[PDB]
RNA sequence: GUGGGAAUCUGCCGAACAGUUCGGGCUAAAUCCCGAAGAAAGCUAGAAAGCGCUGUUUGAUGAGCCUGCGUAGUAUUAGGUAGUUGGUUAGGUAAAGGCUGACCAAGCCGAUGAUGCUUAGCUGGUCUUUUCGGACGAUCAGCCACACCGGGACUGAGACACGGCCCGGACUCCCACGGGGGGCAGCAGUGGGGAAUCUUGGACAAUGGGCGCAAGCCUGAUCCAGCAAUAUUGCGUGAGUGAAGAAGGGCAAUUCCGCUCGUAAAGCUCUUUCGUCGAGUGCGCGAUCAUGACAUGACUCGAGGAAGAAGCCCCGGCUAACUCCGUGCCAGCAGCCGCGGUAAAACGGGGGGGGCAAGUGUUCUUCGGAAUGACUAGGCGUAAAGGGCACGUAGGCGGUUCAUCGGGUUGAAAGUGAA
């Protein structure tokens, strides 16, 4: 299918950690429980910040835990910079 | 509780203690009698009931009741012990089986005698 | 090797056989690739025996090279999917027979 | 939508038990209008009118004393086209009288029409 | 368990395409080993165009590896990790990869419960239950782990190999005393523990497997017998008739053959299912071209005489079923309420009766009844139970219209859901 997640960690070289979301159907009580799985992914150029929504593609094992390749960054996270904030404040 | 509460914490079961722990989930045990004595019941009933302190094969010290009329139990005597308490005597939780090991059957018993180990009398 | 063989069903003194395609190292009553049909070794009320087979599946396994065992060769020949076994060209062992007719309902001689 | 839908349905039942003639519902929704249309077709309310549906809606409903209870589900409930009758035999309190209203790709239907159209969806509620 | 993936191997079996040349070595030879070309290996006119091997394309079957989802209890366990998390480069593997050597960065897991502790093989399923759940994982079948306890590799397509090898340890048996040998958690069987669980059987006739061109040889896999009321909606223990209402037993204002056991028994007529005994055919059948342990069986016929076959619990209420005698708060019974102190339907015996029936009672364990952990399907003023009161993190829940999209949802089709 299509796996879309939010990046939660980018402090490795050529690697990101992406959190994916799913809904588990609790059959006895007939409600849906949100569950989370964290996935480690490959990103050669080191471009993903913390907070962006990326899409994952399956691949062969690249490390002990890295099994996914980042394919496209859907929505880019917003970053506040104080100096550029004051620069746009002056205008 | 709300359904969210039941999802986060489930439902437990009721607390109930085991009655016959010394049997250890077995129907009968084999024991050796340490003492054979009498005890008075709880009032208003007044009698002298025959009990025997039995050390079981798993090294447990229990009190057993002796059924029927008359007995021939001695000390260091091998008896078979089954579950089932006696209401008059507090702390006595077991019975001795008549008719096996050394505890003999009762001759002359005619009604309900297989509970006391008596053999079937000969029809003449 | 993939083989077409028989697996035992039924109960004690009452046999029944299932024609199954199995791997050769599998147990007699164990793992199988497919089930292909049934065979009743006992004679029925019509004076004959009963057999059912999956013709397309047996065709597929024979085309990919399965080796039928020695009774399955006989049953596939009588079903007309294989050539006859070599030892059937020999003729029966003749001799006298107890041809006294028996009443079918009572089992006594007529 | 579920909170305001159950809000209006409980308003309707509470005013039915007092023997009133009309009720006013605000806020409203298109799902609520379609639910009321199903009730009017099955004969549990006489008429309903929608006022100012694109700025601030209000709905006036005329009652006659025929509806016993209306519920709207406050949770998500999926149903397929072949589970409708078995679900209906366990949802309605009497298991005979009453209609389960589900939402489908073909629209907001009741449970008897959706069997004929062979389409499932989300259960909205029921009235009996 | 269920569904997938790419970075690999695959003896035997099916189908193509090409070869099978020459020296040496093991006391003697080779389809055993070494070398050269390109890889090899030859046998048979006894199997001469019939087997076998090697290389290259492929089908089929297995195997290695990776992975999404789902899968105990415990917070009176809150921090864990240092090859640990990633990167580069080398080595290794049939194969991706921290699998590991060197170097570089400080990451990785965790309040959506890491780690610590306790317990446990998992599934298809078994028992119970108006659906849900609960207990179990015993037989049979699929996967995994283990083979006296620890550690290794060799051969091999495939093992780190239950009845193969090497090393260490404990136990054990021989020794000629130098040292060797052994692993029933394979089928029987023996001590020990226990409340308790089986024959030191027959045969490869059927099915399956190994070797062999076949002929055939092995197979405690299996098939079939033995023991055990351990289980299962089975069958039988006779069908009629019989009043001298026999004898005898029990009870009685001691009523109506005084009431009952009682047409019950004895006796008379009939028929022999199951079992007993004696014989006969057997390509009846499991098996066909032939091959029958079971089989002293089964089938058919004959002999017989109701002949060989009914117990267990209960009778105060719950709960179907009552009287006499002995005992005297003693002996005793008991699942709960309770009975027994001189007229006991409750203790023990006589008689009579009720319920099941080759069974029937006691104990242990599970579910239901139990709405007695309440999703289906409960509660918190006075009965068990609203935090002393708020603010807020995660989480949960939450207005209206118009348009776009297709992850959830939904309809159809295909694959899969072993037996
Ligand atoms: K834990
Ligand atoms: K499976
Ligand atoms: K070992
Ligand atoms: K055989
Ligand atoms: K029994
Ligand atoms: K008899
Ligand atoms: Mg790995
Ligand atoms: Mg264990
Ligand atoms: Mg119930
Ligand atoms: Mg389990
Ligand atoms: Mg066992
Ligand atoms: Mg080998
Ligand atoms: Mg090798
Ligand atoms: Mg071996
Ligand atoms: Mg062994
Ligand atoms: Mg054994
Ligand atoms: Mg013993
Ligand atoms: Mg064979
Ligand atoms: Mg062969
Ligand atoms: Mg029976
Ligand atoms: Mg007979
Ligand atoms: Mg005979
Ligand atoms: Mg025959
Ligand atoms: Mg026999
Ligand atoms: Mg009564
Ligand atoms: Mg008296
Ligand atoms: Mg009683
Ligand atoms: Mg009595
Ligand atoms: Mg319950
Ligand atoms: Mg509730
Ligand atoms: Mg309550
Ligand atoms: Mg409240
Ligand atoms: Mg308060
Ligand atoms: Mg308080
Ligand atoms: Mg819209
Ligand atoms: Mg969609
Ligand atoms: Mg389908
Ligand atoms: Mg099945």
């Amino acid at each position: 299918k299509p796996v879309i997640g939010t990046v939660v960690s980018n402090k490795m070289q050529k690697s990101v950690v992406v959190a994916v979301d799913r809904l588990f159907h609790n059959k006895l009580y007939n409600r849906y429980v949100k569950r989370t799985s964290k996935f480690m992914a490959h990103d050669e150029t080191n471009a993903c910040n913390i907070g962006d929504r990326v899409k994952l593609d399956p691949s062969r094992p690249l490390s002990k835990h890295k099994n996914w390749i980042v394919a496209e960054i859907i929505k880019k996270a917003r970053i506040y910079s104080p100096q550029a904030a004051a620069a746009a404040a002056l205008s | 509780p709300t359904f969210n509460q039941l999802i986060r914490h489930g439902r437990e079961e009721k607390r109930r203690t085991d009655r016959t722990r010394a049997l250890d989930k077995c129907p009968q045990k084999t024991g050796v009698c340490l003492r054979v004595s009498t005890r008075t019941p709880k009032k208003p009933n007044s009698a002298l009931r025959k009990i025997a302190k039995v050390r079981l094969s798993n090294r447990h010290d229990i009190f057993a009741y002796i059924p029927g009329e008359g007995h021939n139990l001695q000390e260091h005597s091998t008896v078979l012990i089954r579950g089932g308490r006696v209401k008059d005597l507090p702390g006595v939780k077991f019975h001795c089986i008549r008719g096996v090991k050394d505890l003999m059957g009762i001759p002359g018993r005619r009604r309900g005698r297989s509970k006391y180990g008596a053999e079937k009398p000969k029809s003449i | 090797v993939v083989r077409l063989r028989l697996s035992r069903l039924g109960c004690k003194n009452r046999p029944f056989f299932r024609v199954m395609a199995t791997d050769s190292r599998s147990p007699r009553d164990g793992k199988h690739i497919e089930v292909l049909g049934y065979f009743n070794p006992l004679p029925g009320q019509d004076g004959g025996k009963r057999m059912g087979l999956k013709f397309d599946r047996i065709k597929y396994w024979l085309s990919v090279g399965a080796q039928a065992s020695d009774p399955v060769q006989r049953l596939l020949f009588r079903s007309g999917l294989l050539p006859p076994p070599p030892m059937v060209a020999m003729g029966r062992k003749g001799g006298e027979r107890d041809t006294r007719p028996v009443d079918p309902m009572t089992g006594r001689f007529v | 939508g579920r909170r305001i839908l159950n809000d209006a349905l409980r308003t309707i039942v509470n005013a039915e038990r007092r023997g009133k003639a009309s009720v006013e519902l605000k806020p409203i929704s298109t799902v609520m209008s379609s639910f009321l249309r199903i009730m009017k077709e099955k004969g549990y309310i006489k008429n309903f009118q929608v006022h100012d549906p694109h700025r601030v809606g209000r709905i006036t409903v005329d009652l006659q004393g025929r509806v016993n209870d209306c519920k709207a589900l406050t949770y998500r409930q999926d149903v397929k086209a072949k589970e409708i009758e078995e679900y209906t035999e366990r949802t309605l309190p009497t298991r005979q009288w009453g209609y389960v209203v589900v939402t489908t790709p073909d629209g907001i239907l009741d449970h008897e029409e959706a069997i004929k159209r062979n389409v499932g969806g989300q259960v909205l509620g029921f009235f009996y």
